């Protein structure tokens, strides 16, 4: 009945959607072994979304865990509740970005997604019909920022007319973690504006003031940092352009005006 | 000078900056050098995760062992634009390097700047390609050609009983999809696995084929004669783009509507159906439909009620493939639907390997794309058997875009080092010096090969270079005995690209790693 | 109690600042004076990423650099202004200023104020322009083999002159394209319309400028052609699918006809969009937006080629090359907009990746280069080396005039301004020859560099500039001794030896007006 | 119920004392029509609803639910029944015999 | 210069902070001479120190203080030059170049003195001819790394730090027409409080149509009228920067209103937030466009600019400063605002006092007979007001 | 006293926490001894006279099998020379399923 | 459920149709001759004092 799955990317995606799973293994009655030992009839009519049964009853997720380091895996697999995950859904890498969105979005990862794209259509054959994704990453770091804009847009084309929601995290407001965080930002936004239905904000279709604040800070710092071309050299030598940066603030800039708040010379006209 | 700027930097200045570079070349090639050869040993690769992986290609192991260094990255990302572009040549690519940059330190370390050793290297590498056009020999690359250059490269890799299996199902692949003109298309080999039986059962099939089967219990799993219908078209449950929304009434009012919801789904059924109902009326054929969108259940019970064995969900490359195979057209509508757009096979019937299943498209009238199927006991097995595959099929395809063989068994680079010792004294000053080191860099392969068998490395030398001065014959060694073969005769053959490239790339690295004056860091420790 | 006055403001004056800023100056050239002329040495860098920077550029080395101290980040900052400008020249303005500003410390320790310098200095700097416009020599555009020798002299020093008989045809036939005249009397040469791709692998001798744009990206169906004669390319910009709009709607339905009756518009719809395209007969369509899946189907009917989500900056090369508009509404179609000046349009394979190529153009004003070699290090390098190579070709045309190089200029000033410097009086006499007797600098690091002695060589080109008419003498980079610059033929365009003296003395100027720094206030 | 949110709309004071009225009559035909046909046991694999389940115990049927899947298939082979994807009466083939 | 050495430090003790705000206070109302103020100011309460440590009373200096400081404004005034006895070509170079001293510029200052003379008399306006008026920061200062400070030009137009928007419009236009604008031209939508619901399937085609044809008749109004240069304050769609393409026309989008009010006064235009006139329909007349002679975009340093050269209703000026790096063009505007603030003062203000040192040492000798015929404990107070000065 | 220093090399070049074996005396002659150990555990439990064993994996689960398959999949192996004959077991039970 | 109605005659008769539903099933049982009533969903005040 209009079945979702799930899709987790990243250092700080993955820690947050291990977390997610134990709200509903344990809402249901759903076992550590992958069992079920639950005493209610409501904990069965829905347990078809989320969960794919196995022969002899087990129960396995709808989640695929991708990331760039091959160390971010095994934390998951040997924490609580990690047992149950299907063990052909993991997808690891050997290089990992360091906080590049462009060598995580063309030169490396252009081989990576090759490998989630089957591993999607696999778990996508077995439901019965889906109705939409969901896709969780982050916007400071390029590891995540620059898999997660790639592997959001190669999720849309395939399927066009579905719905896609997303639970990304945005940057500090005072304090920056990172020094290039207003370059790996502005470039994501605005390809999440036109291939997400749905997106959420932790800390015209944002949600979480008028989120005004957020998008005016980034701007800031982006302004500053752009006129100066300091760490450029770093995106264009991989296959970027100037233009292609100046499409980012021109576009933030027109989400800014569509979030409306609402010189000693005058003397004839 | 930095260190007085930045305290936090790390610097080597003078020859302390050519003792990095020139160590860590030799420690690369001291743990890659027992890879070379059908004599060679398997290696163990386990990672944090707790997987086994044993592997004997050069460009696997480089990515798998734990390294750090910043000398030792340049060599890996050669090997890798190698393994993308010929396939072949990883192995053989570390040891030159490391050897190149050992013979050139001979005559640093005697107060000789480095530039000299430089033009030297420029005018061997010049003399080296004009030797290689007169040693190929050009061929019509018939079956039997292809058989002795393909089983080259797969000796090395598995043992003598699973080669002699592979070889077949390479080379008759490759003839089966090429045409009397345009490349030779590769993404038309479906490489599927499946863990069961033994590895000798790795076999081709003229045909395809699929990872899943059919979702409904009352559907035909053996037709022997069918219509393969290709479509990329949506049988699922779509609601409109614009936010829409139901306003009934009175009970009576929601029955006439979930039942009008349905007619534009149930009519594409229904196109279907007549024109299975058409091309079919006795009930002696099959109807095959692959679709690459869902169809719902709803959808399972109109189109089983007929036999049409339906699979949805196809991965988007195997609308090329069913194309080529059985002959149909792959449509996106089905307001043009003709009996022209049907393809044809011979059976069709289902596999289920325990919780998995697999489809079988075999008996294709003139096909285009076959598949190869590999088994096998182990999961490690899969993977060693996989690698090889890859190197056999673009031994194959190589072989063909070029009209012409090298042969092998190290016979082509002892001709390298007779030729260039005779230019040796043509060249003026005391860029001599260069020639002589760059002839003797050369001289690894056959070495490497006569102490993998355990042989001696000085002694056999001797008596293959005591040859081809008498008699001008491509002699090579022999990994048995020892005596001096002749590798035009037996089959031992190489391939003409894989050797001009590996001279280019192996001369461009190691000229730039001789020139570099110090290694300085002194940017952020971190991106943070 | 605790009382301040500042909060911990660390403040220091005196002459101590002076020496301070000279030396932190002079450290930043002891770094860099290694790597001028044909005999330079290679370094690597290491970048927060993991990568390895390995070049021979003046300005590729210091921009990877964190120095705390101010008056060194002062020499960072003019090191990107030289490669902004003219592109060449990085090396020897740092180089240059650190002499500069070294021989000025002589004159402040003999109790003699800053702004007695600063005069000094300017007024030298207008008489090394008027002398380097003396020795000017003009060019012919026209000439074609000249045009050949000035690149050739500008990449003999980088890591790309073992192949100059091809990197001079590849970086000459790409300025000379890119020229053009669209309205009025203004010429450009704009080098966002020279894209340059590295793919690994093949060799170096196989890189070629084609005479159109690669683009990597494939057509959308495989039933479509890949080998297209004479195409006629029509460029879009919107969408050919069904969206959504923006003025608040909602649909409210109530009979039984009305939900597949909506539906079916969603067809119609992409119909009436197809029809409007295949009345003009295009061959190939290029979008720069998604496609559905049933606007393909109406394109293979009418042997229509399609490609999904082209770029905004490949979409703009290509309209520059076979000659076309960016159309939005397909409405809006008309015929002086179809691509009519494109010959060829096939896609291969280069190491199981499919690629794109428009070649064989009629008249192309856009083109791209194609670089193949051994690594991701060694073609980084190669790019580099060739932005030297066009902009050293660009500035000629904008200026087609030519200097003579390898340190004949540098004595040329030096001589022109001892001689000049005997007529005037006063205390502004011994800060005038230093700045002139400063520029031997760039000579003396030629000879050193190649291993010589620099005590009796450049004490005979001294003595050699004396005579009348040496002022072409120089010294040569690769033997170590003094040849004539007219037989060996090395030159440099005007607008670089402008740029290397003009922003050298006002370094100099600047950081001789400091005396006191005020560490730390938190913004 | 509809896929699509749907919902009514009640303009008229007769309209709306009518339509509880005619959901529970519509319900009364449905099972009804299975009685008909001898089909004594009705196995589920959803959502049983109060409103049905009144009518069940009205005409002697025995009402099992099953949340299992595939343990549901396991039955249709044993009594040689079909899995009706829609709440309609089954005809001929799709009536599983058992003994007890 | 002492405002923003000052602004830029952080000071906590209550007696400081009052000479820091005093230093803001001389920039604002005057503009040069704000460390020339602090080191009076702070001698003066030295010297006053030495009274109060002794048994004189604080009300008396303060008495004495402001008596002194009444008498030493009104000899000023006898000390007086008027500039227009000298050469007024010859009162205005020397004064403005006597501001470039002590600065980067000081060198440069018989170039930078005509540059800055001749960019106050263009934009001198028109009063009700009771007096001339003479507006500052009315010119735009444009930083520029790159040449030597000797290339820094002076532009007879404006100057706008923008860009074209798309590649396909033309990048030179020599007669111009300019149409100042000050709302969005993207697509229609419908307000806050409107609604669009459909009940019939057949009207939604019709309905979405209207969205896109709204602004494109909006847009075919304006170029009716011969306009080729379109300046807006809001954002253009990608759609509407099509009609500007076959039109032959350029349009820039995202302008700031401050620049658009100085390009709208100087070419004559009109700067209008709507369409609508004194009816129901919305029209656009010929009679409130502007009229410039050259429009070309220009590259300097790799990114490129506007200018807007010979406006024919009024003159207007901007400058473009070539400097080394960033740290050196900064200190050149600061300077060069320092220098357009002392011309205006003297043109609006005619009267100049000879500098260097020769009003105070002319006021400490009249301050110090004049205190001598008070013959009380003023006396002391007078004669620190000499000593201090 | 005084310390060895490290072989230039691969050994310079190790990341910490990983560890090399290589050649005959330090990789096949240990790997024999893991495999032999894993024979002297599920030997008690051969023929009728086999004895039972008591496992407890991680989630305090207890299992008292006598089958060789399902005592081998409960306890867990970090030996990876011994983790090829536990698979090589693992693929005879889906083949015959006994033995 | 939505009710959508246009003049104020028949926004008395719908608050008249919610108290005609109710007291038609208390009729009903009333009728019935039952003395002794039980429900496992809750039973409201208006019930109560019917
Ligand atoms: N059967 C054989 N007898 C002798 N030499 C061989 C044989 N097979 C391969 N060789 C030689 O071994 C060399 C290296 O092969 P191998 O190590 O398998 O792959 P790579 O070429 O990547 O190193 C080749 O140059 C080839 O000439
Ligand atoms: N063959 C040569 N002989 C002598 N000097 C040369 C030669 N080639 C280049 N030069 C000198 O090298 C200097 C430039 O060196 P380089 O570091 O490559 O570029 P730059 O320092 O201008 O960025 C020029 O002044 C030129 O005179
Ligand atoms: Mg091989
Ligand atoms: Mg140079
Ligand atoms: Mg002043
Ligand atoms: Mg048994």
């Amino acid at each position: 009945m209009r079945e979702i799955v799930h899709i987790q990317a990243g250092q700080c995606g993955n820690q947050i959607g291990a977390k997610f799973w134990e709200v509903i293994s344990d809402e249901h009655g759903i076992d550590p072994t992958g069992t079920y030992h639950g005493d209610s009839d409501l904990q069965l009519d829905r347990i078809s979304v989320y969960y794919n049964e196995a022969t002899g009853g087990k129960y396995v997720p709808r989640a695929i865990l991708v990331d760039l380091e091959p160390g971010t895996m095994d934390s998951v697999r040997s924490g609580p509740f990690g047992q149950i995950f299907r063990p052909d859904n993991f997808v690891f890498g050997q290089s990992g970005a360091g906080n590049n969105w462009a060598k995580g979005h063309y030169t490396e990862g252009a081989e990576l997604v090759d490998s989630v794209l089957d591993v999607v259509r696999k778990e996508a054959e077995s439901c019965d019909c889906l109705q939409g994704f969901q896709l969780t990453h982050s916007l400071g770091g390029g590891t995540g920022s620059g898999m997660g804009t790639l592997l959001i847009s190669k999720i849309r084309e395939e399927y066009p007319d579905r719905i896609m929601n997303t639970f990304s995290v945005v940057p500090s407001p005072k304090v920056s973690d990172t020094v290039v965080e207003p370059y790996n930002a502005t470039l994501s936004v605005h390809q999440l504006v036109e291939n997400t239905d749905e997106t959420y904000c932790i800390d015209l279709h944002f949600f979480m003031t008028a989120i005004q604040e957020l998008f005016k800070r980034i701007s800031e710092q982006f302004t500053a940092m752009f006129r100066r071309k300091a760490f450029l050299h770093w995106y264009t030598g991989e296959g970027m352009d100037e233009m292609e940066f100046t499409e980012a603030e021109s576009n933030m800039n027109d989400l800014v005006s569509e979030y409306q708040q609402y010189e000693e010379a005058e003397e004839e006209a | 000078a930095v260190k007085t700027l930045n305290p936090k930097a790390e610097v080597a200045r003078a020859q302390a900056a050519l003792a990095v570079n020139i160590s860590a070349a030799r420690g690369l090639q001291d743990v890659l050098r027992t890879n070379l050869g059908p004599k060679g040993t398997m290696k163990m690769l386990v990672s944090g995760a707790g997987d086994i992986k044993l592997t004997k290609d050069g460009n696997v192991l480089l990515h798998e062992m734990q390294i750090q260094h910043p000398t030792a990255s340049l060599i890996a990302k050669v090997a890798t634009a190698q393994d993308d572009i010929t396939g072949d040549g990883t192995t053989s690519n570390v040891l030159i390097i490391g050897e190149l940059l050992k013979q050139a330190d001979l005559y640093i370390s005697e107060g000789l700047h480095p530039r000299i050793i430089t033009e030297g290297f420029e005018a061997a590498k010049e003399k080296a390609l004009q030797f290689l056009e007169e040693v190929k020999v050009s061929r019509e690359m018939d079956r039997e050609t292809l058989i002795d250059v393909a089983r080259t490269s797969l000796r090395t890799k598995v043992h003598a009983e699973l080669a002699d299996v592979l070889t077949e199902a390479v080379v008759d692949s490759i003839l089966a999809i090429k045409k009397q003109d345009e490349p030779i298309d590769l993404f038309m080999i479906e490489i599927m696995e499946m863990k069961h039986k033994s590895e000798t059962d790795t076999s081709l099939i003229r045909g395809l084929v699929l990872d899943h089967g059919a979702r409904h219990p009352d559907m035909k799993k053996r037709v022997e004669d069918a219509y393969i219908l290709t479509c990329n078209v949506s049988l699922e449950y779509e609601k409109t783009e614009v936010n829409s929304g139901f306003f009934y009434k009175s009970a009576e009012e929601r029955e006439k509507l979930v039942k009008a919801e349905r007619k534009f789904i149930e009519d594409r059924v229904k196109k279907i159906i007549e024109l299975k109902r058409k091309v079919c009326g006795d009930s002696d054929k099959g109807f095959v439909v692959i679709n690459q969108k869902g169809i719902d259940p709803f959808s399972l019970d109109a189109l089983s009620k007929e036999g049409i064995v339906a699979l949805r969900r196809a991965k988007r490359r195997n609308m090329e493939r069913l194309t080529l195979a059985c002959g149909g057209v792959a449509l996106n509508s089905f307001d043009d639907l003709s009996p022209d757009c049907l393809g044809h096979a011979g059976l069709v019937y289902e596999y289920t390997l325990g919780e998995e299943k697999f489809t079988f498209i075999e008996k294709c009238n003139n096909p285009r794309s076959v598949t190869l199927l590999i088994k096998g006991p182990n999961k490690h097995t899969l993977t060693q058997i996989k690698d090889a595959v890859r190197d056999g099929l673009r031994a194959v395809k190589n072989a063909i875009d070029d009209g012409c063989v090298v042969p092998g068994a190290g016979a082509v680079e002892v001709a390298m080092a007779e030729a260039l010792i005779k230019h040796k004294p043509s060249v003026k000053g005391r860029a001599q010096l260069g020639v002589q080191a760059f002839a003797d860099a050369l001289l690894i392969i056959p070495k490497v090969l006569a102490q993998n068998s355990g042989f001696d490395l000085q002694e056999t030398l001797v008596k293959i270079q005591a040859e081809h001065s008498e008699s001008g014959q491509l002699v090579g060694v022999d990994l048995n005995t020892g005596e001096p073969m002749v590798a035009a005769e037996v089959g031992v053959w190489d391939n003409y690209c894989v050797k001009k490239q590996l001279l280019h790339s192996c001369t461009v690295i190691a000229t730039n790693i001789l020139l570099v004056d110090e290694i300085m860091r002194a940017g952020m420790s971190f991106l943070k | 109690p605790v009382l301040v006055l500042s909060q911990n403001t660390k403040r220091e004056s005196g002459r101590k600042v002076q020496s301070g800023n000279i030396n932190a100056a002079k450290t930043i050239a002891d770094i860099i004076r290694t790597c001028l002329g044909p005999k330079s040495m290679m370094k690597m860098l290491l970048d927060p990423m993991g990568g390895i920077v390995m070049t021979n550029d003046g300005n590729a080395i210091l921009r990877e650099i964190q120095v705390q101290h101010p008056a060194a980040k002062s020499m960072i900052e003019i090191s990107r202004t030289q490669d902004e400008e003219v592109g060449d020249g990085t090396t020897s303005v740092i180089i240059l200023a650190g002499e500069m500003l070294s021989v000025a410390e002589h004159f402040l320790e003999q109790q003699m104020h800053p702004t007695v310098v600063i005069s000094a200095y300017r007024k030298a700097l207008d008489d090394m322009i008027s002398t380097l416009k003396k020795i000017s020599i003009p060019v012919d555009i026209s000439d074609s083999d000249m045009m050949l020798n000035i690149i050739n002299s500008s990449i003999t020093t980088k890591a790309i002159s073992r192949w100059s008989s091809l990197a001079c045809n590849i970086a000459l036939d790409a300025v000379k394209m890119v020229q053009f005249e669209e309205n009025g009397r203004k010429e450009i040469d704009i080098k966002k319309y020279a894209r340059v791709e590295k793919i690994p692998g093949g060799i170096i001798e196989d890189s070629c400028v084609l005479r159109g744009v690669m683009i990597n990206k494939d057509v959308t169906h495989p039933r479509m052609r890949r080998y297209i004669k004479n195409p006629r390319i029509v460029l879009l910009d919107s969408s050919l699918e069904y969206k959504k709009g923006e003025s608040q709607t909602d649909i409210e339905i109530t009979r039984e006809e009305d939900f597949t009756r909506i539906l079916q518009m969603e067809e119609e719809y992409i119909q009436q969009l197809c029809e409007d395209i295949i009345q003009l007969k295009p061959d190939v369509v290029i979008t720069e937006k998604g496609i559905s899946d049933l606007a393909q189907h109406y394109l293979m009917r009418a042997n229509i080629t399609a490609i999904r989500r082209v770029r905004k900056t490949d979409n703009n090369r290509i309209a520059r090359a076979c000659g076309a508009r960016i159309v939005s509404r397909p409405e809006e179609l008309r015929e002086d907009d179809v691509g009519t000046g494109a010959g060829l349009l096939e896609i291969k394979k280069i190491g199981d990746e499919y690629f794109t190529f428009i070649t064989d153009c009629k008249d192309p004003k856009a083109c791209t280069i194609l670089l193949r070699g051994a690594s991701k290090e060694i073609l980084s390098e190669v790019e580099r080396n060739l932005q030297d190579a066009m902009q050293v070709c660009r500035n000629v045309l904008l200026d087609p005039q030519l200097v003579p190089g390898g340190g004949a200029s540098e004595m040329a000033v030096a001589h022109a301004l001892t001689e000049k410097s005997k007529a005037m009086t006063g205390v502004e006499q011994w800060p005038y020859r230093a700045v002139a007797q400063a520029l031997e600098v760039i000579p003396r690091t030629l000879i050193q560099n190649c291993g010589a002695s620099t005590i009796r060589l450049l004490t005979s080109l001294r003595a050699k500039h004396t005579q009348e008419n040496c002022e072409t003498w120089g010294v040569n980079g690769e033997t170590g001794t003094l040849v004539d610059m007219k037989e060996l033929g090395i030159w440099e365009p005007l607008a670089v030896k402008l740029q290397t003296y003009k922003t050298a003395v006002e370094t100099a100027v600047l950081l001789l007006r400091i005396d006191d720094i005020v560490s730390g206030h938190k913004k | 119920i509809t896929e699509t949110k749907g919902t009514v709309l009640i303009k008229t004071a007769e309209e709306l004392m009518n339509f509880s009225k005619g959901e529970e009559n519509l319900m009364d035909a449905q099972v009804k029509a299975i009685a008909d046909t001898g089909a004594n046991v009705v196995v589920t694999g959803g959502k049983v609803a109060d409103m049905a389940l009144h009518y069940a115990n009205k005409y002697n049927i025995m009402l099992v639910r099953l949340n299992s899947k595939w343990d549901l298939r396991r039955l249709c082979k044993t009594v040689g029944a079909t899995a009706l994807p829609r709440l309609t009466p089954p005809v001929l083939e799709e009536m599983g015999h058992c003994d007890s | 210069d002492g405002a923003t050495i000052l602004k830029l430090l952080e000071v906590e003790h209550p007696a400081a902070k009052v000479l820091c705000e005093l230093a803001d206070l001389q920039d604002k109302e005057v503009g040069d001479g704000t460390t020339s103020v602090v080191i009076i100011a702070a001698e003066l309460l030295k010297n006053a120190d030495e009274l109060v440590k002794q048994k004189i009373h604080p009300t008396s200096v303060i008495s004495g203080y402001r008596l002194a400081c009444k008498e030493a404004v009104r000899y000023i005034n006898e000390n007086l030059i008027v500039n227009t006895d000298e050469l007024g070509r010859d009162c205005l170079i020397n004064a403005a170049k006597t501001s470039m001293s002590s600065k980067i510029i000081g060198i440069n200052g018989d170039f930078f003195a005509n540059m800055v003379v001749d960019a106050v008399l263009a934009i001198k306006y028109t009063d009700i001819r009771g007096q001339p008026r003479y507006p500052v920061n009315s010119v735009n200062i444009l930083k520029a790394h790159g040449r030597s400070q000797m290339e820094s030009m002076l532009i007879s137009g404006y100057a706008l730090n923008c860009v074209v928007g798309s590649q396909g419009m033309p990048k030179r236009i020599v007669n111009a027409k300019i149409a100042c604008l000050d709302f969005s031209l993207q697509k229609t939508k419908m307000k806050l409080g409107v609604q669009v619901v459909i009940t019939d399937p057949e009207k939604l085609d019709q309905i979405r149509q209207r969205e896109s044809d709204i602004t494109k008749e909006r847009i075919q109004k304006i170029l009716a009228t011969g306009a080729n240069v379109i300046l807006t304050t809001g954002g253009i769609d990608d759609m509407c920067l099509k009609y500007f393409v076959e039109a032959g026309a350029m349009a820039v989008r995202r302008v700031l209103k401050r620049d658009l009010k100085r390009i709208a006064k100087a070419s004559g235009a009109t700067i209008l937030s709507t369409l609508a006139n004194l009816e129901g329909e919305e029209t656009f007349e010929a009679a409130m466009l502007g009229q410039a002679e050259e429009v070309v975009q220009e590259r300097i340093c790799d990114d490129e600019l506007i200018l807007i050269k010979n406006t024919k209703a009024r003159t207007s000026a901007s400058i473009i400063l070539r400097g080394a790096n960033d740290f050196m063009c900064d200190e050149m505007e600061r300077s060069l605002h320092d220098a357009l603030c002392v011309v205006k003062r003297v043109l609006e203000s005619k009267s100049v006092v000879p500098g260097g040192g020769a009003v105070e040492a002319a006021l400490s000798i009249y301050l110090e007979n004049y205190a001598t015929s008070m013959g009380s404990r003023e006396q002391l107070a007078i004669a620190e007001f000499a000593r201090s000065l | 006293a005084l310390h060895v220093p490290k072989a230039p090399g691969f050994a310079q070049m190790l990341k910490e926490g990983a560890k090399h074996f290589s050649g005959l005396e330090e990789a096949v002659y240990r790997n024999i001894q893991a495999c032999k150990e894993l024979a002297q555990t599920t030997r008690t439990a051969y023929g009728p006279n086999g004895m039972n064993k008591m496992v407890i994996n991680h989630l305090e689960k207890l299992f008292v099998t006598n089958d060789a398959a399902t005592i081998l999949r409960e306890l867990e192996v970090q030996h990876p020379a011994a983790k090829m004959i536990v698979m090589a077991s693992h693929m005879q039970e889906q083949e015959v399923g006994d033995g | 459920a939505e009710i959508r109605v246009h003049t104020v005659e028949d926004y008395q008769a719908i608050v008249d149709a919610e108290w005609n539903i109710l007291y038609d099933k208390l009729e009903k049982i009333h009728h019935s001759g039952a003395k002794v009533v039980l429900s496992k969903l809750p039973i409201g005040d208006v019930a109560t004092q019917y």
